């Protein structure tokens, strides 16, 4: 299913409810439109994968999430498995996350 | 340098 993360803690928290699952985060700023604009395919591919976890991620109102990871540019995807970080890439680029999933499923 | 695919963090915002 979809889960929206507003902090930290909570980011702590559902890598831990992944458990081994693939976890996909999406870093898109929600008032940037260009970024929200993409979020049908990181959203509606939830159903493609369900076998895999999507969260999403504010810049702005998660900016402790993505303070983290010091992101540099938005829409951001970063992978994490098991609570371990083993992908991430920038671009406006939705299929790119089909293979990414493909590729870490 | 302002690439429309990409949102800059220069903003304010």
């Amino acid at each position: 299913m979809v889960k929206q993360i507003e902090s930290k803690t909570a980011f702590q928290e559902a890598l831990d409810a992944a458990g081994d699952k693939l976890v996909v985060v999406d870093f898109s700023a929600t008032w940037c439109g260009p970024a929200k604009m993409i979020k049908p395919f990181f959203h509606s591919l939830s159903e493609k994968y369900s076998n895999v976890i999507f969260l999403e991620v504010d810049v702005d109102d998660a900016q402790d999430v993505a303070s983290e990871a010091e992101v540099k540019a938005t829409p951001t995807f970063q992978f994490f498995k098991k609570g371990q970080k083993v992908g991430e890439f920038s671009g406006a680029n939705k299929e790119k996350l089909e293979a990414t999933i493909n590729e870490l499923v | 340098p302002a690439t429309l695919k990409i949102c800059s963090w220069n903003v304010d915002g």
